């Protein structure tokens, strides 16, 4: 079996697990403690089976502090998870890269390679890893880094996707965080096989916006940042006649070294609030995924070039409704390609609509369409961090908080180095 | 198509950096000149599988006989994404002497290699491929059971007849389109008889499927 | 990162020392025989952080001079403290600071280390340590600097935050206080990670011009600093989004530029308006210094009561664009806010105010300007250069203070272009 195994590093990704497995629960008809009473059994990808019908997550949750894993010890997903797939240190990385990386993670590194050994000796053909973290935090920054570096080793021939939390500048929100966020791209760029970043002010606009929550919570975000993951995650989950398995859907959407930083738009977003609301097209819901609006990384594609574009569809759509709406898009859109490149889109359809989660904020919908993007309009997003990133480097601020913790100040040259080219990259691909 | 470009492209092919190297096999597939094919050829044997990938990839884009054995090779590949555009380059060339190691693919370890080795079979169209794909019209993913009906009515044996028709009674909604498809596709006295004991015995969508097949033939 | 030791060292270490304790032990709901006799849930909360389990402090009480002993066990809260923590010594350093660094102090120190360590024991996760001092004595100041010195050797990977009161001619009549105070921001430069730079001069200034309070005691001040103290440490003390690490790395962008500007507002109730307005004004500050003769680097604001998030997000964003020439524009998202729905006791609302500004600078060239007029002269030189200190020690002293003032400078002028 094509099993995949789910890694939560710090206190985003371990929230963001907390959203995504209450998610696929519910999705596969899983309740908290693991027992199943409801024809499909590609969802054991992510869970694995006891002999009484038990089914577990194949996943890990890593935090260098206890508190955000004890909320998951003593929640109501308690009996979910095995208590050694939950790790915790004592004291955290204080948002700083260097301790989750040298100094505190080098005590937790080879516990958590054991207990993703254990998940990997109970997998008959482990096909990846999606790795769940933050750029800002220094657990999620430095320790998903390392790990990433010792996947390579332990692993190498074996995919490496993350789902990464861009920085927003809000007033709690550490001031290293663009430090965190320049210094792990660096050390896990040659690592990871795909990134898909999440930018908390896009999602905060949209829960503001669509779900009309003035002041967002991390809960309102991540039940969002959770839809779009099962979106990705769906064709590995469940069976269908028109999936797009992980190797088509990277071969295609991630070619090539470096530049796999892909753009996800998602469509609809809908407020449960509503007391009536019409049912999108698959033409509309196509539509919503080139509006800036709907899109998890704030940059504009308009004035970008593309390399890959993948749609993957769930719910009530039909192929010709897609190729249709895809139709309009070309005679309507800016929608330049790379003059070296294939020129399609792939198309991915899953038969399950989304799943509405109970006390959530989001609508019951017919379908949907979670739209990836391989386009040089990412760059903005990365210039945006660089430009925080040197305005601070250029006096050398905060730095000695790192170097006194097992770095040395010019892995942050080398790392800002790397971004630059990072950046020039995506300019000559577009040139 | 520019001569320059193509002879920078080969030249790229050699660069230290994975990106430049990936970028310019990429590149040699769209422009499709047949200078590119033999440093393309080379290119499979790169240490970056992303490289592989994307020259196998440009050798079926370019589509020369002189990579059909090159191609072969990779469909051993320990990457997924190197066999499946190998196996998918293939179907693009068409040459037989690539049926026998597709038929092969299609018990891979991966589906998506799966699914195009049947797609690149039904593009061959050589008979050797009809019992092994009657036998994909089996497999686990609903998605080879559909490469391989699509397959079997684009290569048109009736061998593949009543197989289809079990196919027509398929859990997948689109399983049983695709076989109802691959039917129209064969036609013959040897499918309306069937559709004939079909409309009289069947249930359902393969009932629907007969009857309906019958008010044209 | 739960538990912080408390130390407090001299006369003004003690009775400081004592208010915090005072006011922190009333907010927690802790009468003076340890016993908790609150309602709220969140009092007991984040309880671990100063008090070990009936609550005592983890506070280590240190004097050179046994008769502070008595003044601390016979005040309000007296009874408290745990008597086997009180280390004191049999003579008063008289305000000679290699009395307490050297001599008399260097003596006392290894029992007080012996007291520190039992306390760091019974800790499940030592967040570190927190000073009470005075720079202008002998003991808080050399006992005190050396203490932390002696922590740092035993304790290197733990916080060493310190609540200094910067010594002033308006409060103390004593010579010698430039040589003690000079010969300390030498040590903390080099060993503490957070000082508050407590002013007394400040503290006389705010009695004297907004309180109209003429002829302050330190009981007076004290107030200003228990208050102050109590604000400051809020975040640690109750619930919220923390630690001492993740704050010092927000704060302290240069090793040595750890000096802050400590305020606090209300000195009927106000609206989030007026109190963001008074807790950035000068007249508010604990340390006299002009904020709009510098910038500042960093800014940790935290509000106590029951008030709109939307309304302090909004008056802590306009404080920036209608001044924005005053905050350092190469720090992108400076500025923190944090909201505590526990407001002080007699406060229905109240702001404190922790400021990284370069305008701290007028501190340290006041205390430069002091000490020069007497070291040329080589005055009362013999009482420091006899207990075993060398002359060297105070050109190095004086060296630091006024390449601290040139590096605050230069942060100042440093423009992002
Ligand atoms: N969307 C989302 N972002 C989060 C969440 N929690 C924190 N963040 C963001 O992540 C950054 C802070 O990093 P954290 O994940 O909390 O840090 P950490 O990995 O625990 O690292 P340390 O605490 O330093 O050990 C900021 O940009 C936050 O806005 C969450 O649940 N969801
Ligand atoms: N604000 C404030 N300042 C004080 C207090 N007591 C003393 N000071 C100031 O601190 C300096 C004198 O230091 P002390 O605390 O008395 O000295 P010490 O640390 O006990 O050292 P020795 O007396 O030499 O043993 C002067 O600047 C005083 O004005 C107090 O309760 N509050
Ligand atoms: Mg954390
Ligand atoms: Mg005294």
């Amino acid at each position: 079996m094509r099993e995949c195994i789910s890694i939560h590093v710090g206190q985003a990704g371990v929230q963001i697990g907390n959203a995504c497995w209450e998610l696929y629960c519910l999705e596969h008809g899983i309740q908290p403690d693991g027992q199943m009473p409801s024809g499909d059994d590609s969802f054991n990808t992510f869970f694995s089976e006891t002999g009484a019908g038990k089914h577990v997550p194949r996943a890990v949750f890593v935090d260098l502090e206890p508190t955000v894993i004890d909320e998951v010890r003593t929640g109501t997903y308690r009996q979910l998870f095995h208590p050694e797939q939950l790790i915790t240190g004592k004291e955290d990385a204080a948002n700083n890269y260097a301790r989750g990386h040298y100094t505190i993670g080098k005590e937790i590194i080879d516990l958590v390679l054991d207990r993703i050994r254990k998940l990997a000796d109970q997998c008959t053909g482990l096909q990846g890893f999606l790795v769940f973290h933050s750029f800002g935090g220094g657990t999620g920054s430095g320790f998903t880094s390392l790990l990433m570096e010792r996947l390579s080793v332990d692993y190498g021939k074996k995919s490496k996707l993350e789902f990464s939390i861009y920085p927003a500048p809000q007033v709690s929100t550490a001031v290293v965080e663009p430090y965190n966020s320049i210094l792990t791209t660096h050390t896990t760029l040659e690592h990871s096989d795909c990134a898909f970043m999440v930018d908390n002010e896009a999602i905060y606009d949209i829960c503001r916006r669509n779900l009309d929550i003035e002041r967002p919570t991390y809960t309102n975000l991540n039940r969002l940042i959770s839809q779009i993951v099962s979106s990705i995650t769906a064709s590995l989950r469940f069976d269908g006649a028109l999936n797009v398995d992980l190797t088509e859907f990277q071969t295609n959407l991630v070619p090539y070294p470096r530049i796999h930083f892909p753009l996800a738009t998602y469509a609809p977003v809908i407020s449960a609030e509503k007391a009536y609301h019409e049912q999108l097209s698959v033409a509309e819901i196509t539509n919503a995924c080139f509006e800036p609006a709907n899109q998890m990384v704030k940059c504009d594609p308009r004035h970008g070039k593309y390399m890959a574009c993948c749609l993957l569809y769930r719910g009530d759509v039909v192929p010709k409704d897609v190729n249709a709406a895809i139709a309009t898009i070309k005679t309507k859109r800016s929608i330049q390609f790379v003059d070296w490149c294939p020129t399609g889109f792939k198309v991915g359809i899953n038969y399950q609509p989304p799943t509405v989660v109970p006390g959530g904020d989001l609508a019951k919908v017919q379908r949907a369409v979670c739209m990836l993007s391989n386009t040089t309009a990412i760059a903005e997003a990365w210039a945006r961090l660089d430009h925080k990133f040197d305005l601070m480097y250029a006096k050398r601020a905060f730095v000695h908080w790192y170097v006194g913790e097992g770095m040395e100040e010019g892995e942050f040259s080398e790392a800002r180095e790397d971004m630059a080219a990072l950046e020039k990259d995506y300019e000559e691909v577009g040139v | 198509t520019d001569p320059e470009k193509v002879e920078m492209y080969i030249k790229n092919l050699q660069d230290d950096s994975t990106l430049v190297r990936s970028i310019a096999a990429a590149a040699l597939g769209k422009i499709g000149d047949e200078r590119a094919v033999e440093p393309l050829i080379k290119a499979l044997k790169d240490e970056d599988s992303r490289v592989r990938a994307q020259a196998a990839g440009a050798l079926g884009q370019i589509g020369d006989e002189r990579a059909v054995e090159p191609l072969i090779k990779a469909l051993k590949d320990e990457d997924p994404s190197v066999r499946y555009r190998a196996a998918e380059a293939l179907g693009k060339i068409g040459d037989e002497r690539a049926v026998e190691p597709l038929i092969k693919a299609l018990k891979d370890e991966d589906t998506t290699v799966r699914r195009i080795a049947a797609t690149a079979l039904g593009k061959i169209g050589d008979e050797r491929a009809v019992e092994p794909l009657i036998k994909a019209l089996k497999d686990e993913d609903a998605a080879v059971r559909l490469t391989a009906a699509r397959a079997l009515g684009e290569i048109g044996d009736e061998r593949a007849v009543e197989p289809l028709i079990k196919a027509l009674k398929d859990e997948d909604a689109y399983v049983r389109r695709a076989a109802a498809q691959a039917l129209g596709k064969i036609g013959g006295e040897r499918v309306r008889a069937a559709m004939e004991k079909l409309a009289e015995t069947g249930t359902g969508f393969a009932r629907k499927v007969a009857v309906n097949y019958l008010e044209t033939h | 990162m739960r538990e912080i030791v408390h130390i407090q060292a001299g006369q003004c270490g003690n009775q400081i020392g004592a208010k915090f304790w005072e006011v922190i032990s009333d907010e927690h709901g802790i009468d003076p025989t340890g016993s908790y006799h609150g309602d709220s849930d969140l009092q007991l909360e984040r309880i671990n952080v100063y008090y070990n389990e009936k609550y005592v402090p983890r506070a280590i009480l240190v004097d050179l001079e046994p008769g502070t002993m008595d003044s601390v066990r016979s005040g309000p809260f007296g009874q408290i403290f745990r008597p086997d923590n009180f280390v004191f010594g049999q003579s008063g350093a008289g305000n000679n600071w290699a009395k307490g660094h050297y001599t008399e102090g260097a003596e006392l120190v290894d029992s007080v280390l012996d007291v520190v360590r039992k306390e760091s024991e019974s800790c499940d996760c030592l967040q570190g340590f927190q000073l009470t001092h005075s720079l202008g004595g002998g003991t808080g100041s050399g006992m005190g600097t050396l203490l932390i010195s002696k922590i740092r050797e035993e304790y290197p990977d733990r916080i060493m935050n310190t609540f200094s009161v910067m010594p002033s001619p308006k409060v103390s009549d004593t010579v010698v206080e430039p040589y003690n105070a000079t010969l300390s921001v030498h040590q903390l430069v080099e060993n503490t990670d957070e000082t508050y730079c407590i002013d007394n001069e400040a503290l006389y200034d705010i009695c004297f011009r907004t309180l109209k309070l003429t002829t302050p005691t330190y009981g007076d001040l004290n107030h200003l600093v228990s208050a102050t103290m109590s604000g400051v440490t809020t975040c640690l003390r109750f619930p919220g989004q923390a630690d001492l690490r993740k704050l010092a790395v927000n704060m302290v962008p240069f090793p040595r530029l750890h000096f802050f500007m400590p305020g606090f507002a209300p000195l009927r109730a106000l609206t989030v308006p007026e109190l963001t307005q008074q807790m950035f004004d000068s007249k508010n500050m604990m340390a006299a210094c002009d904020p709009r003769h510098g910038r500042y680097l960093t800014v940790a604001a935290i509000f106590r009561g029951r008030m709109s998030m939307k309304e302090v997000d909004e008056q802590m964003l306009n404080v920036q664009n209608k001044n924005s020439s005053y905050f350092v524009e190469w720090i992108p998202n400076n500025v923190k806010t944090a909201v505590c729905d526990i407001p002080p006791r007699g406060l229905k609302m109240s702001a404190t105010f922790i400021g990284n500004s370069t305008a701290i600078q007028e501190l340290f060239k006041r205390i430069s300007e002091q000490f020069t007029a007497m070291f040329r002269r080589k005055a009362f030189l013999h009482w420091y250069t006899g207990e075993g200190m060398d002359e060297m020690e105070f050109t190095e002293a004086e060296s630091n203070m006024n390449d601290l003032v040139s590096e605050y400078q230069q942060y100042q002028d440093a423009t992002a272009d």
